[PDB]
């Protein structure tokens, strides 16, 4: 019944940052709100209940405050195994629910993203669809505005921090019928990144080789 | 438990009988859902006025009630079809959950031609040992159903032997009636004649038989 | 079809058990309750055990013992009243009654009834003797057998059409005997035949006996 | 989905000295929902069906509160009524209405 | 077209049952409703989403805490050779005396209890959404503390009991939390979709306690009052009448004691001391209650009646709660009437389970204070009577105790009286709790104000006259080395100042117990037709003035008569005169010759040490022949005062 | 000399054993502040 | 050590029947309340239902989106717990977790005093309509205008794909370096879609030869793309 509301949705920091986490509540739940941990692949891990107490075995650098509207949760000393999404949970009033969740990465400087096109093989014209995949690779942050120049019926996914370079990847797909691909000659990639100052497009058009 | 119903009424091709039905003030004074079944003799009831003047689908304009004080009473109106079955009586009791009514027979007089149908049949001829072989008086399709059977057999009868089903009416709206003279031995090793005689309002419907 | 038939029980002795099975077809059978209703031979009408629906609510009737277990399950559509030691002889036609459910306090249907005669004489099996043709007319005779009901089912299959079954006789040694008619055409009787297939389930014996007219 | 509770008619009106033979029913019957209907006494003819549709947990609990205050008066078919009436009050879904 | 019949046609599925319900014959057996106000209360017509708007306004708990508690048996079983008394028929006849058995019918008792009648459940706006319109014979207890800002008004029936705490907060919002006690088969009514089990807290095997109001009084309130239900359902349930009454009054003592009453934090404990205040005139009338048409024996209602009196003169000085029913005016005049039946000034001879139970009759029977002033000479006469036959400067017994602090209210209650009548014997109770707080006595309670049940409940030093009891003396008489449990010992000390509010007042009448040197007296001792100031100045205008041989740093020890109450019109001008040492007395006597006379020991360093008033011959054998007079300590002076006037000092014995 | 002893009080004064009951209460209706 | 392995996953068509069953082992069932909470893909965390304590005699209760349709059975002299699944519809197409919720501050009763502590190993509710399909493999060629400072980062795309996972690789494994596999996509068409990437220089557009394997198991199906630029 109540709404949870947590800010900021994504959150970097490297190692030895002081993060804090918020959660605003819908109504005046005092004190009634927990928190959780979950690691992406695992089950969430108990951290909180009543807002500021700490389950045995929590260490010390965990700890929040708050009660009433507003509700916090505080690191120090970031640990590499911190690096999961945090949830709040409000117990007070039924139906119970949970926040929308806020992801703490790693964070690093800019990252310019490596973006070329891939026409769609006549392996694929013959069946009677056609894929233009948009790609990027190794860029940071997180943040990036892919649009095919429609003046929707696209896709993407993103890949998570990769543990090596603390970069990222996406692949816009495209997907159009093959009697609508023959002439329609526009299929460009408008990639728009804060680590770009000017957005490079990679125009084309169904023109043989 | 029960209701108290009238034993036996009767009546006429017209608006002859209301029967009625009454109960405890808790049973029919009480609420409105007394209820009336009709029972043709040897046959499942079905449901003739649920309620109190509400019929259900597929009964006629004659069936109807009565919102009296503490009685129910069945209205069958002012036409009269051959319909000389038991009605019965039946509501909520708030003691008993369901109290049924005694149970009545209307009785309708008209169309009085019955001239009833005989038939006699020889002692079996399959059967051939001694003290098996009984005749068999058949009576059927005759009105209002009071016979009275009787075996003259000789110049004077006998009845050593007298058996007779009464009278039970079914389809056709007539009665219909056996008589089986239980008895081969003592006289039927070797005589002249046997007769089976039956009596309807006065006649002298009968059947002879003594063959071979 | 909205057939509700009991299977029902024979005869029983005074101290035995019988669970009369009340079968019903056609309509939803868990939205509507089921009941019972016996009739004395004379002129009774009595009530019986009161089934909810889905099984929620029994009752029963004063003079029904209170041991009289009804029970039912709707998903073989059936309705079981198991009566238990029944010594006493007061017999009736149970039969099987629908409530009309809704907020109406009365019964719709209606069922077949079932026959269920309690005495300390033991069953007597029949012997259906042939009677004579000798312009229309046929005849089939019952002969000592104890306890009804006993029905004359014609040539299995001669429809209903002249077929006419007089009533059981009380005779004085106790057993009953029926005798049973039908009119066929007396044009011609040696073009096809007929018999009379009786049976006796509370006896559980069958008899054919066929009609040959006469010389 | 029997009836439907509707909101009140500003010149629609309800006074308890009219009113005979409520109707309450069981949640099977209506989904889950408490629905008791209120009529009149039948008078007949006159155009009139005065079929009320009301909030039947409210109804129910009224029947309740008004049979366990006057306990002492209370017979053996007021006895049955009131038993049957609290278990038909549990019964329902308060809470599962979405 | 009157309230005449209606039928309630119930489809039970597959059987559809009708039953009838007629207004007209029910209403008039069993009066007291209309149904037309329950109709135009239940909200018939009500469409289904306000019912849930409705649903969703209330707080409902997560669950209900099972706990199977068993109840005592309170009320015993009738003394066989009682005599039944009806509460409304009571004339002196009835009673023969207090060894009389006695029980008072419970049917009259009742009537009394629950005299007052009013609408118990408000149409406010947490309550009218869950029960109907109630309008019981009620008993209520109701007080309010931050000038109307905070509300309690507790609610109770002969079987059910209604707490509501109402606080509004600076802008106007009145968050309204409830409480409900009671057997789970007797409680309320409830309205619309609610059911109890849903808002029950604690349930046992007969009991339960509901909690009713909405999610955002709930959570306001949830921030300073988070309640321990679980030992809060335990003793409102295991416990009998007295026993929990005399709990609760304990609690509301210790809440008098430091700040509290003058200065009320919003604790756990304060609003959770208010609703068992209400639980203890609950328990009370609920187990008279429960007794079919019997009779309650007199004695267990002087011992509940007593604490009942007690916890309702200790809330108008605390909160000035409003107490009205609970009190029947037959057990008032029964309990009254036994005051003729026995002698006051004899009252100390008596049994010492009479002694208790007449003293029980004598809150009872006069609870105004000033309506009869003699009740003092019998708690007089149980003090003098305990001083004679206890062991001297030893602390007190659980059951003396017990015994005295069950008559020292009715000195309590004429001490806040502005003039009273019985002078003397106010002094000689005065005296006596003064010659009983010894070093070992302040010295056990100082204990017992960390452990002991009984103990921080009363004291004679309560009532006493000595003025040398400083935060800092008090502190050098502590039970052990001070480290077992440090701080309880700091904080008892500092608290049993705090229960020294013994005539603090809001009315400014403290003027009953001559001198221009107020706060340097060190003690009073009133004897026959003379009083003693002792005091560390010479300002006491007095009829003479001695000196002892004070310490070695500078705090003089002075004493002076006043003849007869009557000061003089100057003071002193000369030398003060010097105490005189007498060696001439024989240590075994003959008679009481030193009785009316007061003994008291003083030291040289930690200043006064004790205080010994001769009231016969068996206590003057135990003050000589016993090793009472050390005279091998030199700093330890004895100072006798007499009653011409005259102070000696005892230096020998023979 | 005697014995310390209890000062004389007076008699109880007699409480109306004949009352109104009515009076000792009030008016039987209440409201709860 | 408490553990809570839970089982009963699987893919049910919509509007079907499916029961899931939760194991506990470290404590007593009975004395501790049970909820459910599932998370879709991608998605956050939601509050599903509850079985209760034995003080509150094991009664149930569900959120406003699933209340009418499911159902919680506890066994306990044998530990067990199941939350049968009935009218399953597309959005309950998520990873539902055991979890045991206990009480802290029990004197002061069940208001609100309740956490989450011990979560289960988590079962898949998978409800979709579609069936076992192989993978029509497609190779994203390496086009010549990327050269993007020097790299190619040739492609394969898996498209439309309803068993659920897939694994591939590049050169039977050797190639490795530079490899994003993007997670699946469920297309509209109820089929999911994703597609691998691994970088590689441009000055080797032609001398070396990149195959990608798209092994997948779930339709037993194996293919050796060869990708060629355009
Ligand atoms: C109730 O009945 C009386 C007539 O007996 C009529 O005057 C009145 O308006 C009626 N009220 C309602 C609400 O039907
Ligand atoms: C309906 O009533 C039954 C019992 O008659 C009860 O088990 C169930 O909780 C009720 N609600 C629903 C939605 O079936
Ligand atoms: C009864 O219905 C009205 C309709 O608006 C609503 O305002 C009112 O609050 C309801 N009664 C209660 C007690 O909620
Ligand atoms: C006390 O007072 C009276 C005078 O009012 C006097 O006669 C009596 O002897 C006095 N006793 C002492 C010990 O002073």
């Amino acid at each position: 019944d109540i709404q949870m509301t947590q800010s900021p949705s994504s959150l970097s920091a490297s190692l030895g940052d002081s993060v804090t986490i918020t959660c605003r509540a819908s109504q005046t739940m005092s004190n009634f709100l927990n928190w959780y941990q979950q690691k992406p692949g695992k089950a969430p891990k108990f951290l909180i209940y009543a807002a500021s107490r700490l389950q045995s075995g929590v260490p010390s650098r965990f700890s929040g405050s708050g009660s009433g509207t507003q509700f916090t949760l505080t690191i120090s000393n970031l640990q590499p195994e911190d690096f999961a999404t945090y949830y709040c949970q409000q117990s007070f009033l039924f139906p119970y629910t949970f926040g929308g969740g806020t992801k703490v990465e790693v964070e690093r400087t800019v990252a310019a993203p490596s973006v070329f096109i891939f026409p769609p093989s006549d392996e694929q014209l013959k069946s009677g669809t056609a894929s233009v995949v948009c790609l990027l690779n190794n860029f940071y942050p997180r943040e990036a505005k892919v649009q095919w120049k429609v003046d929707g019926n696209s896709q993407e996914s993103v890949t998570e921090q990769d543990s090596k370079d603390s970069t990222y990847s996406l692949s816009s797909t495209l997907t159009l019928s093959k009697a609508d691909y023959e002439k329609h000659k526009v299929y460009a990639c408008e990639v728009t990144h804060q680590g770009l100052s000017s957005p490079v497009t990679k125009s084309f058009n169904r023109g043989e080789c | 438990s029960v209701l108290t119903q009238p034993a036996s009424v009767s009546g006429s091709l017209g608006q002859s009988v209301t029967i009625s039905c009454t109960g405890t003030s808790s049973d029919v004074g009480g609420y409105d859902y007394v209820s009336w079944y009709q029972q043709h003799p040897g046959k499942n009831p079905k449901l003739m006025i649920f309620e109190v003047n509400n019929r259900p689908s597929g009964v006629s304009t004659r069936f109807s009630g009565s919102k009296s004080g503490n009685t129910a009473s069945l209205t069958i109106s002012g036409l009269q079809a051959e319909d000389e079955a038991d009605y019965y009586c039946n509501s909520y009791s708030t003691t008993t959950t369901w109290v049924f009514g005694g149970g009545t027979s209307l009785t309708v007089l008209g169309q009085p031609k019955a001239a009833p149908s005989v038939t006699l049949f020889p002692p079996s001829s399959e059967e051939l040992q001694a003290n098996k072989a009984t005749l068999v008086c058949l009576i059927s399709d005759f009105y209002p159903g009071a016979v009275t059977v009787a075996w003259k057999a000789d110049s004077s009868p006998v009845k050593a032997g007298v058996e007779t089903t009464t009278p039970s009416k079914q389809s056709n709206n007539k009665y219909a009636a056996s008589s089986y003279l239980s008895l081969t031995p003592e006289q039927w090793k070797s005589h002249r004649s046997y007769s089976c005689q039956v009596t309807h309002e006065g006649s002298t419907v009968e059947k002879t038989v003594a063959p071979t | 079809e909205v057939q509700l038939v009991e299977s029902g029980g024979g005869l029983v002795k005074p101290g035995g058990s019988l669970r009369l099975s009340c079968a019903a077809s056609g309509f939803t059978f868990s939205t509507y309750a089921m009941d019972w209703v016996r009739q004395a031979p004379g002129k009774g009408l009595e009530w019986v055990s009161l089934i909810s629906s889905r099984s929620s609510n029994i009752y029963y009737s004063d003079s029904v013992k209170g041991n009289f277990t009804i029970s039912r399950d709707n998903a073989k559509n059936s309705l079981f009243l198991q009566m238990n030691s029944l010594r006493a002889e007061d017999t009736a036609v149970y039969y099987c009654a629908r409530e009309a459910g809704g907020f109406h306090s009365h019964f719709d249907m209606w069922g077949q009834g079932t026959l269920v005669t309690v005495s300390s004489a033991s069953t007597k099996g029949p012997s259906v003797f042939p009677l004579a043709p000798s312009t229309a007319a046929l005849g089939c005779l019952v002969k000592d057998y104890f306890p009804e009901p006993v029905t004359v089912s014609w040539n299995s299959g001669a429809l209903t059409s002249g077929v006419h079954t007089f009533p059981a006789v009380l005779q004085s040694s106790g057993l009953y005997s029926l005798s049973s008619v039908v009119t066929v055409p007396s044009s011609s009787l040696g073009t096809q035949t007929y018999i009379c297939n009786v049976n006796h389930k509370p006896s559980n014996t069958k008899v054919d006996k066929k009609v040959e007219p006469k010389s | 989905p029997c009836c439907h509770v509707t909101q009140l008619a500003a010149q629609h009106l309800l006074a308890l000295e009219n009113i005979s033979d409520i109707y309450l029913v069981s949640n099977q019957t209506c989904d889950g929902f408490s629905l008791a209907s209120l009529n009149s006494p039948k008078n007949g003819s006159n155009q009139l069906v005065i079929s009320r549709c009301a909030n039947g947990l409210n109804v129910v609990s009224f029947f309740i509160s008004i049979l366990k205050r006057s306990s002492s008066a209370l017979t053996g078919h007021l006895r049955e009524l009131l038993t049957t009436l609290e278990t038909l009050y549990g019964s329902f879904s308060v809470e599962d209405l979405f | 077209a009157s309230l005449s019949e209606v039928k309630l046609h119930l489809d039970i599925e597959g059987h559809a049952s009708h039953y009838t319900i007629p207004w007209t014959e029910l209403m008039a057996k069993v009066p007291g409703l209309s149904p037309e106000a329950l109709w135009r209360e239940a909200n018939v017509t009500e469409d289904l989403a306000s019912m849930l708007n409705r649903y969703k306004l209330i707080y409902k708990t997560s669950g209900t805490l099972g706990i199977a508690l068993a109840e005592p048996v309170d009320i015993p079983a009738v003394s066989e050779g009682s005599m039944q008394v009806d509460a409304s028929k009571v004339h002196p006849g009835v009673i023969s005396g207090l060894n009389s058995p006695a029980c008072m019918l419970s049917a009259p008792l009742e009537k009394q209890l629950f005299y007052y009648i009013g609408t118990m459940l408000p149409n406010t706006r947490p309550h009218s959404y869950v029960f109907y319109q109630l309008r019981c014979h009620l008993s209520y207890v109701a007080l309010s503390i931050n000038g109307d800002k905070f509300q309690y008004t507790g609610a109770m029936t002969s079987k059910f009991l209604m707490g509501t705490y109402k606080r509004v907060t600076e802008k106007g919002d009145e968050h309204v939390l409830s409480l409900v006690f009671g057997k789970t088969k007797d409680l309320p009514d409830l309205r619309g979709p609610f059911s109890y089990p849903s808002l029950t807290s604690a349930q046992s095997g007969d009991y339960s306690l509901v909690i009713v109001t909405t999610f955002v009084h709930y959570a306001n309130f949830h921030n300073y009052f988070v309640p321990n239900l679980k030992d809060m359902f335990s003793r409102a349930v295991t416990m009998t009448a007295a026993s929990y009454a005399r709990y609760v009054l304990q609690k509301l003592v210790l809440l008098e004691m430091k700040g509290g009453c003058r200065e009320p934090e919003l604790d756990t404990e304060t609003l959770t001391t208010m609703f068992e205040v209400s639980v203890a005139f609950f328990k009370v009338g609920h187990a008279v209650g429960e007794t079919g048409n019997g009779c309650v024996d007199l004695r267990w209602l002087a011992k509940s009646f007593f604490e009942l009196t007690v916890l309702k003169d200790i809330i108008g000085i605390c909160y000035g709660a409003t107490v009205k029913g609970m009190q029947s005016y037959g057990l008032e005049r029964l309990a009254a009437m036994l005051m003729a039946t026995v002698k006051m000034e004899e009252l100390g001879h008596l049994t010492t389970e009479k002694q208790e139970y007449a003293l029980r009759l004598a809150t009872v029977g006069y609870p105004k204070a000033g309506v009869y002033s003699g009740l003092i000479g019998g708690a007089t006469s149980v003090l003098l009577s305990a001083y004679n036959r206890h062991p001297l400067f030893q602390p007190l017994h659980t059951v003396m105790r017990e015994t005295l602090f069950i008559g020292s209210h009715v000195v309590l209650r004429e001490l806040r009286l502005n003039v009273t009548t019985q002078g003397p014997n106010l002094a000689l109770y005065q005296l006596l709790s003064t010659a009983l707080c010894s070093a070992l006595e302040i010295g056990e309670v100082l204990r017992g104000l960390a452990l002991g049940t009984e103990s921080g409940l009363f004291s004679p030093c309560y009532l006493s006259l000595r003025f040398d009891l400083t935060r800092d003396k008090l502190l050098s008489m502590a039970p052990q080395e001070a480290t077992l449990d440090q701080a309880a010992v700091s904080n008892a000390v500092d608290g049993f100042l705090g229960r020294l509010s013994l005539e603090r007042e809001d009315r400014d009448a403290w003027h009953l117990p001559c001198v221009d040197r107020l706060d340097k007296v060190l003690m009073i001792i009133p004897l026959i037709n003379v009083t003693f100031i002792i005091s560390s100045d010479r300002e006491v205008r007095g009829s003479a003035l001695y000196e002892a041989s004070t310490t070695y740093l500078s705090s003089s020890l002075f004493l002076s008569p006043v003849i007869m109450n009557k000061c003089s019109q100057g003071a002193v001008a000369g030398e003060p005169r010097q105490i005189p040492k007498i060696q001439n007395f024989t240590r075994t006597q003959k008679s009481c010759i030193f009785c009316g006379f007061a003994l008291l020991s003083y030291d040289e360093k930690e200043g006064l040490e004790t205080t010994t008033y001769i009231t016969s011959q068996e206590v003057q054998n135990s003050i000589l022949s016993s090793n009472y007079f050390d005279f091998d300590n030199l700093h330890v002076h004895y100072l006798l005062l007499t009653t011409n006037g005259t102070v000696m000092e005892i230096a020998g014995l023979y | 000399k005697p014995n310390v002893e209890v000062w004389p009080v007076d008699p109880p004064p007699p409480v109306n054993f004949n009352k109104t009951a009515e009076q000792e209460y009030g008016d039987k209706e209440v409201k709860l502040p």
